[PDB]
């Protein structure tokens, strides 16, 4: 992938990818959806 | 990704292709082309932009063939890392370590010589193995030579050990080492591994080898009560003499002052002659001397 | 020279590690192991544009 | 503890002279993983795969193994500690007191 | 000691907590038995 | 501990490359260094009077390039360079 396509996916591997997705982490959306499905979920995703 | 990741480690060196002879030396042909096609685009002369893209090819290609040596060579050096194991230092710390040698054995290897990689590659890896393990095995650090010199001396040892049949003497050691035997007894000195704190004593488990040594820097309480007691019995028995000679005591041996000013370095701010003070120094010396006001401090120490 | 994960919060109870990222636990472990690659970021519309 | 940092810094400093010089990206990440699992082991000897042990007999201690059990800091050195100014001898019955 | 805290701690504190870099594996001197410069244990 | 005088103390100010600017305290008979650690970075402190490299380069470790120069001379390089070129237009 990385010899044929290049400058359109970001790659890393190890803590740096973590931290790397960290940086670009958006907490506050993701606990919305998170409460969406609160609103309108079943089972043990439910609890998930 | 699981535990034991020297297993990971090696099944991640796979199967690549081993070299034999003449894919090694086309590979050392390649290293060299692509090493001088970098150091001719790193010189500041202006050529052709084609010219050199095409050098930055061949670099990048002797690049791929850097790569393609040192994995065909980890496994050699992971058989010499694991010649060198169980002592004191972990299996794949060795392994990297030998693997730093090996780059260095590649950047420091030329076709010219009709030698096999393998060969000339082991000198540095045994080299690097044993200065890792002088450097980083122990945790009081000992340098290389003394390393040296320890092991030296061990493996005379256990020769005239099972030579002997018996235990060799310090003497003859030192004889058959050329060295002084106060020398062979501080390296059998040095030549030492430390315990570590947490090692239990037998059936409990929680009292620990580290809480049944005590500790000489805590303040002993009965030591400072009596140097507090000294101190102020010290001013007492000063107060007890004259004014003028627990002054000139004070000003003459420390005390309210940290330095402890000379006769001459007082003879300005009282104005006498170096004979008249010493006389009354020695005078408060041997009034202190007298075995009156001694019981007060003899016990002091 | 390399950062590094905690181990208290990784590899523990979902009440811990969280699932802060929506990842496996044997996800979480191939990837901070060095094991399998993490693609962080992507430009998605300039993919699909 | 001595050992485990003793440990993290030969790993780091190898890695740092790894990103020095030119090396191949499996390398790299070997001794970044290195790395990882000495820092881990520095914070949790055996949480993951077997723990390290040192001279061959026993886990090595870690950082939290002194915060967690009937070793640990909570329960030997905070709630029951030895004291000074205390005794301690057989007892025998005195029906005169 | 109204209260006690406690939370996960950044880069900026530790560093904020360290008085230096232990940027040696070396613990003590094995002839001086000095601590040494630098590294572990240095003073 | 009780009537002690502590030495004369002036704190110096050095700043590093990065920008973080620190005071050290030191005696008044103590000699000023002019090179400091930065408590912040551990990079070098300067700015404190005269100050400078004083060889901070100092002939650096040898690349790859200067042992060419120690095992291959120049034109020897120009001649097996000449080759990697025919390779080149070999494989073209």
């Amino acid at each position: 992938l990385r010899d044929r396509f290049g400058t359109y996916f970001d790659g890393s591997m190890g803590a740096a990818a973590l931290q790397k997705r960290l940086e670009s982490f958006d907490l506050d959306e993701e606990a919305e959806r998170l409460r969406e499905i609160i609103r309108t979920g079943k089972g043990q995703k439910k609890t998930r | 990704a699981t535990a034991d990741p020297v297993k990971d480690y090696l099944k991640q060196i796979g199967k690549v292709p081993l070299l034999n002879a003449e894919q090694e030396v086309e590979l050392a042909k390649r290293i060299e082309a692509g090493l001088f096609a970098e150091d001719k685009l790193a010189n500041s002369d202006k050529l052709a932009p084609k010219l050199k893209r095409e050098l930055e090819i061949i670099a990048e290609d002797g690049r791929r063939a850097k790569n393609h040596l040192l994995e065909a060579n980890l496994r050699l050096v992971v058989s010499l890392a694991k010649r060198y194991t169980g002592r004191g230092m972990l299996f794949l710390d060795l392994i990297q370590e030998g693997n730093l040698g090996l780059i260095r054995a590649v950047e420091k290897f030329d076709y010219t010589k009709g030698y096999k990689f393998s060969t000339y590659a082991t000198w540095w890896i045994r080299q690097a193995i044993t200065r890792a393990m002088a450097d980083q095995a122990r945790t009081i650090r000992i340098p290389v030579h003394m390393v040296e010199v320890i092991n030296k001396l061990a493996r005379v040892q256990r020769q005239m050990l099972q030579d002997l049949g018996r235990e060799p003497t310090p003497e003859e050691l030192a004889k058959e080492l050329d060295m002084t035997p106060e020398k062979v007894i501080e390296v059998q000195k040095y030549g030492r591994e430390p315990i570590s704190l947490h090692t239990p004593l037998g059936e409990d488990g929680d009292s620990e080898f580290g809480d049944l040594i005590e500790d000489s820097e805590a303040v002993v309480p009965a030591d400072a009560v009596s140097f507090t007691l000294l101190q102020e019995q010290l001013h007492s028995v000063l107060d007890t003499l004259s004014e003028r000679e627990a002054g000139v005591v004070s000003m003459r041996f420390g005390l309210t002052d940290g330095q402890p000013k000379t006769l001459d370095e007082i003879g300005k701010v009282y104005g006498v002659t170096r004979e008249r003070i010493r006389q009354i120094e020695s005078k408060t010396m041997s009034k202190l001397r007298h075995p009156s006001r001694s019981q007060v401090l003899r016990d002091y120490l | 020279a390399a950062p590094v994960t905690h181990i208290w919060y990784f590899k523990g109870v979902p009440s811990r590690l969280g699932y802060l990222l929506d990842l496996a636990p044997k996800d979480l472990e191939k990837v901070i192991y060095f094991a399998a690659y993490m693609i962080t970021f992507v430009d998605e519309e300039r993919r699909t544009r | 503890l001595n050992d485990l940092y003793r440990r993290v810094i030969n790993r780091n400093n190898r890695l740092k002279r790894l990103l020095d010089l030119g090396a191949p990206e499996i390398i790299v990440n070997n001794e970044k993983r290195m790395l990882q699992e000495a820092v881990d082991a520095l914070f949790d000897n055996g949480r993951r795969g077997r723990p390290v042990t040192g001279p061959g007999n026993r886990p090595l201690k870690s950082l939290s193994d002194m915060l967690k059990g009937k070793q640990g800091r909570f329960r030997q050195n905070l709630l029951g500690k030895r004291v000074d100014y205390s005794a301690r001898s057989v007892i025998v019955v005195g029906p005169q007191l | 000691f109204d209260e006690l805290r406690i939370g996960l701690a950044t880069a900026d504190d530790i560093r904020q907590w360290s008085h230096g870099e232990v940027k040696k594996p070396e613990t003590i001197n094995y002839r001086t038995l000095k601590p040494e410069k630098d590294g572990l244990f240095c003073e | 501990d009780r009537g002690i005088d502590l030495a004369p103390r002036q704190a110096v100010e050095y700043a590093c490359e990065k920008g973080h600017r620190f005071e050290m305290p030191f005696s008044v008979e103590a000699e000023i260094p002019p090179e400091w650690e930065c408590k912040v970075c551990g990079a070098q402190a300067l700015l404190v009077d005269g100050d400078g490299p004083e060889e901070k380069k100092a002939k650096p470790a040898r690349t790859h390039w200067d042992m060419l120069m120690e095992r291959r001379t120049r034109e020897e390089l120009e001649e097996v360079l000449e080759e990697r070129l025919a390779v080149l237009r070999s494989g073209a």
